DNA sequence: AATCATAGTCTACTGCTGTA
DNA sequence: ATACAGCAGTAGACTATGAT
């Protein structure tokens, strides 16, 4: 379920939307290329300067030096992890099709685990019939991979503009920074004219999105490649912009996320000093030198050995230089099993508080490098003793051992087994996954991330999604349990200062820590005409009733506002307004045949909408019938 | 005189005269121009026009056949019949669809020459066709002289199929695959059409169907034809394709353990070579599964030798000589740390001494049915299955229902939906029926049929007037025999809400007819994403009418009251099996209560937000 | 009377020229006439086709240009081997270089002589080392003209000729060139068979149909030659052959006339026509076949007989590794079922009654599993589309004439294979074209039919001196190019063949006096390009001086200081030269010459031709 | 700074089957 | 028959190099 509409999010599509107010759209004089290529989207450096200022006022973003460049086709969004920017970059990807018909698209993503789960997002049932429904629009999805021409490639430069169709090209560093990419062909692509596949994108004139903009440092490899395909515009979205901004037009920060309640609090739990350091295969111990691969002891240590030595390679995939240290105490059994104890009767605290309420299913996450029967043991032990739909999950938690459950293939196997997790029906609560894999998780419902065998922001952002009932919504304040080492004490001080440091200022006290009017009043008064008697008043529901007794009588009541407001396809315009408004495509028809006007633009659609509701208000029959 | 000067022509310029020896007149016009872009490629006159015809949005609306739907037999059932154009039926299924079927079989016409194929479609002026296409006047008079006329040429074949290739290639799942039956006339164009729209890094294979016995004189006796398999991704393509539920597999893993039963030590082996030496003719290719013991049948795997080249070298030592075994001549295949294993895990047959090399001890009951490239299977038997169907004399070159059996079988592994857009007598929907009353097998099919007329012949003489009328008859039949497992009809209905784009009256629309009212629910629940097995539950609303299909609710009937509104709020509120998250209403039916509606579906708590969607 | 040997050409100049000398009509002072063509098609009853494809390629204007270059190369004897006892009579040619510029070569000579040609040329897998190479050196503004494309063009088409390229474009510029010179060369019902697999058979097929015409398409087989047991998808086991012709002049049907036994088994079945009744046909049968079953190899099992003649049983009634049908089949005598095949029947009871009823079916003296009779007259009755024959019988082959060596090539051709092509395709007489050579299994294989058969065939096989990998077999055993590897494999298979033998011939480099290697070499090249076979002796002439040399009535003075004049002026019999060709580097003595013959031509013509 | 990616080479092996 | 060596074999582990 795709949560529209959020003001967070709403205010930063506006905010790329408000960059390109009078831009024109203008088609190539070639027939063949007009039906593969994008239109070109020109406005003067005047207009686009004036649109960026006009929108870091009214975003609140100071006009400095640092903040705008007419010289830079570069536009920069920011907004903190877990605020949704996928989501954002992708209705504004439908926002720039509707206003301008810009149908090709390039969204460039650093890593296989963001390229994977953007990919889960786009190709997504619930995303499909989301944006069909606000835009008659569908969208083709086009992912380059490496094969352990290509075909991605090929195919979106050759896909017809010819109208309910977007296209986009998703694409990973990697891929950005191969040969396969600048290599000629025996193939000729876009009229038969390019047969390279960098000349061929170009061709397309694109629209490029870039995802964590921090990961692509301008003055770097991966950045000048992407420079090679002279996009007509860049748009970057992230929370981490370590090079500055080129024309920065929206911004929400980990202070607000964490203000505004978008997100959920934090609640650190630090569990209770030796240095193993490589030497040259000499390891030198602080608490001595031992040599050499077999089992590193050397201490108790448990369960970890050299793999490769030149660096030496660890069982866990931990690579040392010579220098590189490690703290043995860090992989002690008794430490671990100490962490897991805790994590397990903190869960099920929550649970009979979740699982008792609509429901709400918890997950909690564990975090592994590479015993394993006790963590039965403990759920075993806190379900027979906290003994009705949760009395059930308690029956089947003891009637079954299945309630805990374990690169690229990985990361999809994940995302594959995400609306099973979320669903009430299956046992499995407690995830076990390898620190490696970190990165495909950020998943609502996870209540308690537990890092066994180990930015601040990065890795509780993995758990800071709100989450969702058992009907597959969000719910309309939680807090995210984490629990680290010894060796991290600073935790919560450390990410509350890195909270601040990233954003007159804030941050919540209680967020991060251990653990016109007038008119609405007589509304307001019509319905209305030690548990007090005045609170079975104000608990009583009621819904509004429009008392028009014909069709013909609202046609006149539509007319009179829109006559007021004089001061101000034709087809696809009566369905975007109707879709808003609510009124009927005829009754539309009628009032804009009769008026002395003449109609067409998506500015004219919300002027109408914020103006009948006002007038509506305003004005007057209506009532409010007992629910 | 005329005729020796048309032989020179032929002698020189053979390419200028097509398969049937009429003169390609282009082909010597492009050789007598030497004036000045080169590329890879396969390019015919119609692949503008192909283009667009899969780019051309939907002209019709869908419908199901009430009568034969609502029988008990066909009631929830899983398996659909579609009548009407395929490439129109395909692009309906795109938005519930894509990417859901597993595999794909199709038997497309072939361009044999003698099966009547011609290139003909409904839809242009060469005016509108230049202007959609994108291309020039020329071209666009050059195509539609093809595309409105009688064509049988490589160029009106490809036009064909194209599109419905590339629609079908979107509803493919990334680890599904599509098979494509054709005979030598369109191998090579098939082929190269299939690297363009799925990609050559993505060809599967290549099967050979040897299907025919011709006894008649000849150059070389035509006895088969091809299967060509592609896939949607190779990269999520099961890496191997293998059958452990064999005949002779099965067979011998019996045999095994009946007489394990009633023998015991040397008398096992000496009761099992009697056996063996008599029918190991029948056993391949299971044939030198000679030895026998009380874990089953076994064979010495003469399968430790390494192929092509030089090897590994080392000694493995005889337990009773305990001097080093032969070697083979190229050595081992195994390095000694694998070899070392098999030793410890008691895999290995060694000889009466030293000069005998190792063998690999492997038993019957783990092998493995690969799918081999060449298939000997007579295709006549056919009319055998279709008499046994309709005890009237031929009507329908149909499939056989053993060759696809196969095929479903590697592909898909007990589980997946089966899509076959040219039905043909019904032989794949068929091939399910058959497949999953073995199971662990429930495989769901559909199927599209044409309702082209049929011929005079044999089912126009039986009542059977379109070729439908004999695919939907074949699979009532098939499924009668195969215990009744029933599928759904649904059929293209003509645009009834419909008009011509105008602007001045233009929105008054008719009462809806209780037939249309039944197309728009059906075509809604579809166009909005929902699988046409998914149940349209009816809901009752303080007396108003509405239906419920996957999260999102449907009000077409008119008169929706305040009361209807409040009896929606509390079965959202009461209802544990009511949990709508989006509701769609038909806009001709519904302003006041339109906003009413809206106001609403903000204003009330439950915990889920509605949202409100309006259609036509 | 002047002419220098080897003339610019381009993609079009050959086929431009041919219409203009054919078709005056439709060509205008000016370019081509469109009506003029159309009006000579629609005269002689030809319709015109809607058809409008193709598959272009990168090369495919420079593959056009190199059908039409002329050869680039001189081509010499090797005098050496061509001399020994066992190869001077010889009929048969083994060719060493580049095919294209040895085919270019043989064009005046054998043209329309080829009976059928088989090929196994690189099948463009990811490994085989497959690369396109040229050796041709164009300037991009050379091409530019040539091709004609433009010089942007021109240098992309360059650029990928050195890359070098595997691509199918790659392939198909490498192939195009050497399919078109190889249908010159075979005659109207000449037939060429192609090796290839998956990686370039629609392009083969394609390529073929741009040089042939689809409608001289003749079929393809598919070889279904080895066994695959590594886990994939589709377990490939089969490989392909595309036939073309060059069809209206085919014979109908190929019928393989090799095998002596089954005559003799076809002729006894008939004799035995005194004899009618049974079992009294099958107790005088059974007689001779007692005594005469050794002599039937491979026919041997061909143990009964009927009125339709001598048969065997087939063990081909159950269905193979799959369930089959299951019904019952009622015993003629015992009136009891028959045992059952544990997998059932192969074939619908339908079926099995209609065998029943043509007594195609044998029965056990008791209710023995049933079998189904094949004749021996039908034995090879058929070039059926797909052929059943494991290619591993080549290292078999090959390990019997190359015992010390492991494994002499790499994946060769089995004699068995074009063995059947050739007894099917043709009838023990022709030219058998191999122009892709590599072990030499054509060229064997007709040393074998003219031995064992006592056919008539002429062998001319083509192989590049291509140097042998290194550390390889061939190499460790001093073979240091393919070709050393080809000839040796001829040479060893001659031997076995009752010593037939074969002659050795070599591409040359083109180029102040000559050396004796060069002179021998300009003498090879002229008498093939006058039109010689390779095969006709070229008798030396001494003119008092001289040394001249007659090849077919054509007189070569290639040698300096000819005087002399009147010993040719002499002829007295046999001499009757009706063509002089002199070597031009070797005036008033030339002018002479050309005056006196004349002069002698009266009575009755001898022609003078002056050559670089 | 310590992984993470891509492309390409080449290790480590398939299991039935023709012929002697 | 028993047995060696056949398979214009294959898939995927591992390496170099280079990105952040
Ligand atoms: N509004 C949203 N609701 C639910 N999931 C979201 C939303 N926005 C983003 N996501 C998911 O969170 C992931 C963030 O990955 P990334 O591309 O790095 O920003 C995306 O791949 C989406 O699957
Ligand atoms: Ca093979
Ligand atoms: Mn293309
Ligand atoms: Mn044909």
């Amino acid at each position: 379920t795709l949560e529209k509409n959020l003001p967070h999010q709403k205010a930063g599509v506006d905010a790329v939307m408000n960059v390109f107010v009078s831009a024109t759209p203008h088609l190539t004089d070639n027939v063949a290329v007009r039906l593969l290529a994008n239109p070109e989207l020109k406005l003067s450096e005047q207009q686009y300067y004036n649109n960026i200022k006009n929108v870091q006022a009214f975003n609140g973003i100071a006009h400095s030096k640092d903040n705008h460049n007419a010289k830079s086709n570069i536009i920069d969004v920011s907004m903190e992890t877990g605020t949704g920017k996928t989501y954002t970059y992708i209705k504004t990807i439908f926002d720039l099709n509707k206003s301008f018909g810009i149908n090709k698209f390039i969204i460039i993503v650093p890593t296989l685990s963001i390229k994977a789960g953007t990919v889960n997002f786009l190709k997504s049932d619930a995303l499909k019939e989301h944006f069909r429904d606000d835009y008659k629009r569908e969208l083709r999805t086009y992912v380059v991979e490496s094969q352990k021409m290509p075909q991605a490639i090929h195919d979106f430069v050759e896909a017809s503009n010819f109208k309910k169709y977007i296209h986009v090209l998703v694409i990973n560093s990697g891929m950005i920074n191969s040969k396969s990419l600048t290599d000629t062909y025996d193939t000729g692509l876009l009229d038969n004219q390019f047969n390279t596949p960098v000349d061929a994108l170009r061709a397309v004139k694109p629209f490029i999105i870039i995802d964590e903009p921090h990961r692509f440092p301008t003055g770097k490899k991966t950045w000048e490649n992407i420079e090679k395909f002279n996009a007509q515009y860049i748009i970057r979205y992230g929370a981490t912009f370590s090079e500055g901004y080129k024309n920065l037009v929206y911004r929400l920060t980990a202070v607000d996320a964490f203000n505004d309640d978008l997100v959920k609090g934090i609640d650190a739990y630090i569990e209770d000093n030796a240095n193993l350091k490589f030497v040259k295969d000499g390891k030198e111990a602080t608490f001595f030198k031992l040599a050499k691969s077999l089992s590193k002891t050397h201490s108790a240590i448990h369960d970890l050995t050299l793999d490769a030595l030149n660096t030496a390679v660890l069982s866990n995939g931990i690579e040392l230089k010579i220098g590189s240290s490690i703290n043995p105490y860090s992989y002690d059994q008794t430490l671990a099993d100490n962490m897991m104890r805790k994590a397990v009767k903190e869960h099920f605290k929550l649970e009979k508080e979740l699982l008792t309420q609509p429901r709400i299913k918890p997950l909690t996450l564990f975090f592994i490098d590479d015993l394993k029967t006790k963590f039965e043991e403990y759920v075993l032990a806190e379900a027979n003793e906290l003994l009705y739909k949760n009395y059930l999950e308690k029956t089947v938690t003891n009637i079954s051992s299945v309630h805990g459950g374990y690169i690229e293939q990985e990361i999809n196997e994940i995302l594959h087994d995400k609306e099973l997790l979320l669903s009430l029906d299956n046992p499995r609560r407690f995830i076990f996954s390898k620190w490696t894999l970190r990165e495909g998780w950020d998943n609502p419902n996870v209540f308690q991330i537990c890092k066994l065998r180990s930015s601040k922001l990065q890795e509780v952002g993995r758990g800071l999604r709100l989450p969702v009932n058992e009907y597959m919504c969000r719910v309309k304040n939680f807090t995210l349990k984490y629990y680290v080492d010894f060796t991290e004490k600073d935790f919560v001080d450390s990410l509350v200062k890195e909270v601040n440091e990233s954003s007159p200022s804030k941050f919540t006290q209680e967020l991060k820590e251990q653990i016109d009017n007038f008119k609405d009043s007589d509304a307001y008064s019509r319905l209305k005409s030690e548990l007090k008697e005045l609170w079975d008043l104000i608990n009583q529901k009621a819904v509004i009733e429009y008392k028009i007794n014909s069709e013909s009588e609202f046609l006149s009541i539509f007319k009179s506002f829109m006559l007021e407001e004089t001061e101000r396809s034709y087809r696809e315009f009566l369905d975007n307004l109707s879709q808003t408004i609510f009124v009927k495509h005829g009754t539309l028809h009628k009032v804009f045949c009769d008026i002395k006007d003449t109609i067409l633009n998506i500015q004219t659609i919300r002027k109408i909408k914020s103006g009948f509701s006002k007038y509506l208000l305003n004005n007057s029959f209506s009532l409010g019938y007992n629910l | 005189a005329n005729s020796k000067q048309l032989a020179v022509l032929k002698a020189n310029f053979p390419q200028c005269f097509d398969k049937n020896g009429a003169f390609i007149q282009e082909k010597l016009l492009e050789i007598i121009r030497a004036s000045e872009k080169e590329s890879y490629s396969l390019n015919w006159l119609g692949k503008s026009y192909a283009r667009l015809l899969a780019n051309l949005p939907p002209k019709t609306l869908l419908a199901e056949d009430k009568t034969h739907n609502q029988q008990e037999e066909n009631k929830n059932s899983q398996h659909l019949l579609i009548k009407g154009d395929n490439l129109e039926v395909l692009k309906h299924m795109v938005n519930a669809y894509a990417e859901k079927v597993k595999m794909i079989y199709i038997d497309p016409p072939y361009n044999t020459g003698k099966d009547g194929f011609v290139y003909n479609d409904d839809r242009f002026t060469p005016e509108q066709l230049s202007e959609l296409a994108g291309i020039d006047l020329d071209e666009a008079k050059r195509i539609l002289e093809f595309t409105t006329k009688g064509s049988s040429s490589h160029s009106a074949w490809l036009t064909f199929i194209y599109p419905r290739l590339y629609i079908a290639r979107e509803l493919m799942r990334e680890d599904g695959t599509i098979f494509i039956s054709i005979d030598h006339n369109e191998f090579s164009q098939l082929k190269l059409v299939c690297d363009e729209i799925f990609g050559e890094q993505n060809h599967v294979g290549d099967l050979v169907w040897k299907n025919a016995t011709d006894n008649n004189p000849s150059n070389i006796a035509v006895e088969h034809e091809y299967i060509i398999v592609y896939t949607k991704n190779k990269e999520q393509l099961i890496s191997e394709w293998k059958s452990n539920i064999s005949d002779v597999k099965n067979l011998l893993v019996n045999i095994g353990e009946e007489f394990a039963s009633k023998y015991t030590g040397n008398e096992l082996q000496e009761k099992y070579t009697q056996w063996f030496r008599e029918h190991r003719s029948e056993l391949w290719p299971l044939d030198r599964y000679k030895y026998i013991d009380k874990d089953g049948i076994y064979t010495g795997s003469q399968s430790v030798h390494n192929p092509g080249k030089e090897g590994y070298r080392y000694d493995i030592i005889h337990p009773k000589t305990k001097k080093p075994c032969k070697q083979p001549l190229m050595g081992y295949r195994f390095p000694l740390d694998t070899m070392d294993r098999l030793l410890s895990e008691e895999k290995i047959i060694f000889g009466d001494d030293e000069n005998k090399i190792i063998e690999l001890k492997v038993y019957a009951k783990d092998y493995k049915q690969k799918l081999s490239s060449v298939i000997h299977l007579d295709g006549r038997v056919a009319t055998n299955e279709l008499k046994e169907l309709f005890p009237m004399t031929q009507p329908f070159n149909a499939k056989t229902i053993k060759l696809v059996e196969d095929l479903i079988s590697f592909a898909c592994d007990g589980e997946g939906i089966v899509l076959d857009f040219f039905a043909g007598s019904g032989t794949t929907a068929h091939t399910v029926f058959n497949l999953n009353n073995k199971n662990k097998t429930s495989y769901q099919f559909i199927t599209v049929q044409l309702d082209e007329p049929t011929k005079k012949s044999d089912a126009m003489k039986h009542g059977y007037n379109t070729i439908f009328d004999l695919t939907k008859e074949r699979l009532i039949r098939a499924s009668k025999k195969n215990r009744d497992q029933g599928f759904k009809v649904y059929q293209l209905m003509p645009d009834f809400r419909a008009k011509d784009e105008s602007e001045l009256t233009f929105f008054d629309d008719v009462v809806l007819t209780p037939e249309q009212y039944d197309t728009l629910l059906t075509t809604w629940c579809l166009y909005d994403g929902s699988l046409l097995t998914t149940p349209i539950e009816d809901v009752d609303l303080g007396g108003y009418k509405a239906h419920l299909c996957d999260g999102r609710l449907y009000l077409i009937a008119p008169n929706f009251t305040s009361e209807a509104l409040k009896a929606l709020l509390q079965k959202v509120d009461s209802d544990k099996d009511f949990a709508p998250n989006k509701v769609v209403f038909y806009g001709s039916n519904f302003s006041a209560k339109q906003m009413e509606l809206n106001e609403a579906l903000k204003s009330y708590a439950n915990s889920i937000e509605l949202d409100l969607v309006v259609r036509n």
